[PDB]
């Protein structure tokens, strides 16, 4: 569910040992679905 | 009401340093244990 949890995720151990996570080649964060669509009510943000 | 329950956690690193795919521990605990339900055959004229 946590963001953090999802950069917690292994991809693959390097040969030193040290550990390469998801947020390591990725950057996380809560965002939409789809972007195409972007409302907005007398110039200011809103949805509908 | 809510009842005690077994609960296993699979340790990720520990998992990739001996090369076992996630894959297919959730298989083998999945399917030794809750049963699994591989394809259809024919018996007495009935698919089983």
């Amino acid at each position: 569910t946590n963001t953090e949890e999802f950069g917690n995720i292994l991809l693959k151990v390097n040969q030193d040992g040290s550990q390469v996570r998801l947020r390591d080649v990725a950057k996380i964060e809560l965002g939409g679905e789809s972007y195409d669509v972007v409302a907005k009510f007398n110039g200011q943000p809103a949805s509908g | 009401e809510d009842t005690p329950q077994f609960k296993i956690d699979i340790d990720q690193e520990k998992a990739q340093a001996l090369g076992v795919s996630i894959s297919d521990i959730n298989t083998t605990l999945g399917a030794a244990w809750g049963g699994s339900y591989v394809n259809d055959f024919i018996d007495r004229g009935r698919v089983k």
